[PDB]
């Protein structure tokens, strides 16, 4: 739940770093 | 768990070429862009390299003399600068986007040869005295007073790069006027790159 | 169409709460994921930048919670709830919304103390350096606060420009003051064409300019 939100945040983080 | 290890300090002459490396670990190297930033006194973004395709992208002020390259199998990125100029003097960082910056590689580009400093006295309630440490290359110089015994009110200034292309700095200290006759004041200057050491007694 | 970031203040002086701001010339909000593409970094001399806060308001893991980023669109702030001695550093914002990436001008965190006037000394060139054909005159401004200061060189009362270099120390470990040297360099040939040498200091702790001088 808040775990989804934290996982999401990491996925957004790394997505922003992708080639 | 992310680390970016960069190559060591560079000392080059105008016209030469330097190659700086950035070794990445703790992540999938070919998935994330590597960026390069120049810091002289603010920060200047140089561009980025696509770690998937190998394609480099250069900021406007960094077009002709700069090359971004990779050894993907080695998880390493490279910055190559050709026809080096004095103003290329700076710290260069690679970065994993905004997430994590390398430790940086300092580059100094100069035509100057290694040279020991000349050391002059800054004579003589409170009195000020000091040592002028003039015309040396490259950095760094270190100064103490009375072999480390005197540190109160000692200010040793950051070096300036002079018009001549040589560095200069001063180290100063404030003492009572009363002690000038009786106390001994000696600045110990060390310029290791030339193995120059000087002890300069400073007198009223 | 390079995005501009204006960071303020350029410096602030603290165990209280401090605030620095970053204003973007264009929104950094990504409609797609609703994140703001702005990060805050700390950097200490000789060291590399350290990420404090990303996506405007997310603290990076392990970063002390006294650090708080907030804001959206074009307006962003970094707050340090309670300044510690380890937090004395430069701080800057970075926008990574569009290339080229751009940075704020930085904010330096120093220690606040009372106003202290500088003591002023002028140093003639030593006889030994004159032997070698160049003269360096030194003006010291010792133990002042705050850092802002103005120095002017006057030779035979003529105002000197372009021929001096200044250098300044970091905040003193003991008394939180600053010192500053200004060095006037000229040929012994130009040196020996003139007689009176003065440097004029302007500082908040001084009700009016202080001049120190000497003549050959």
């Amino acid at each position: 739940q808040e775990k989804n939100e934290q996982e999401l945040l990491e996925l957004d983080k790394w997505a922003s770093l992708w080639n | 768990q992310i680390q970016l290890v960069q190559s060591g300090p560079e000392l080059k002459k105008p016209g030469e070429t330097v190659k700086i490396s950035c070794k990445a670990s703790g992540y999938t190297f070919t998935d994330y862009s590597v960026h390069w930033v120049k810091q002289v006194k603010g920060l200047k973004w140089m561009g980025w390299i696509n770690t998937e395709t190998g394609e480099p992208t250069y900021a406007d002020d960094f077009k002709g003399r700069f090359a971004f390259s990779l050894e993907s199998s080695a998880s390493t990125a490279y910055l190559e600068i050709h026809n080096l100029k004095n103003e290329d003097t700076a710290t260069y960082f690679c970065a994993l986007g905004w997430l994590h910056w390398g430790l940086g590689t300092t580059l100094t580009v100069s035509s100057a040869s290694t040279k020991g400093p000349s050391v002059f006295p800054l004579a003589p309630g409170t009195a000020a005295l000091g040592c002028l440490v003039k015309d040396y290359f490259p950095e760094p110089v270190t100064v103490s007073w009375n072999s480390g015994a005197l540190t109160s009110g000692v200010h040793t200034f950051p070096a300036v790069l002079q018009s001549s292309g040589l560095y200069s700095l001063s180290s100063v200290v404030t003492v009572p006027s009363s002690s000038l006759g009786t106390q001994t004041y000696i600045c110990n200057v060390n310029h290791k790159p030339s193995n120059t050491k000087v002890d300069k007694r400073v007198e009223p | 169409l390079d995005i501009q970031l204006t960071q303020s203040p350029s410096s602030l002086a603290m165990g209280q709460k401090v605030t620095m701001r970053c204003k973007s010339s264009q929104s950094l909000l990504n409609s797609r994921n609703e994140r703001n593409y702005l990060a805050w970094y700390q950097q200490k001399p000789g060291q590399s930048p350290k990420l404090l806060v990303y996506f405007a308001s997310i603290r990076e893991s392990g970063v002390p919670d006294r650090f708080i980023g907030s804001g959206s669109g074009t307006d962003f702030t970094l707050t340090i709830s309670s300044v510690q001695a380890e937090d004395l550093a430069d701080y800057f914002c970075l926008q990574h919304y569009n290339t080229p990436w751009t940075f704020g001008g930085g904010t330096k965190l120093e220690i606040k103390r009372t106003v202290a006037a500088p003591s002023v000394f002028i140093f003639p060139p030593s006889d030994e350096q004159l032997k070698s054909g160049t003269a360096s005159v030194v003006c010291l401004l010792n133990n002042f606060y705050p850092r802002e200061a103005k120095v002017q060189w006057k030779v035979d009362n003529a105002l000197q420009s372009g021929n001096s270099q200044e250098s300044v120390t970091e905040q003193d470990s003991k008394d939180s003051t600053y010192s500053l040297s200004s060095t006037l360099t000229l040929s012994k040939a130009d040196y020996e064409k003139h007689k009176v040498y003065a440097c004029e200091v302007t500082h908040q702790g001084l009700s009016s300019p202080v001049t120190k001088s000497f003549n050959r």
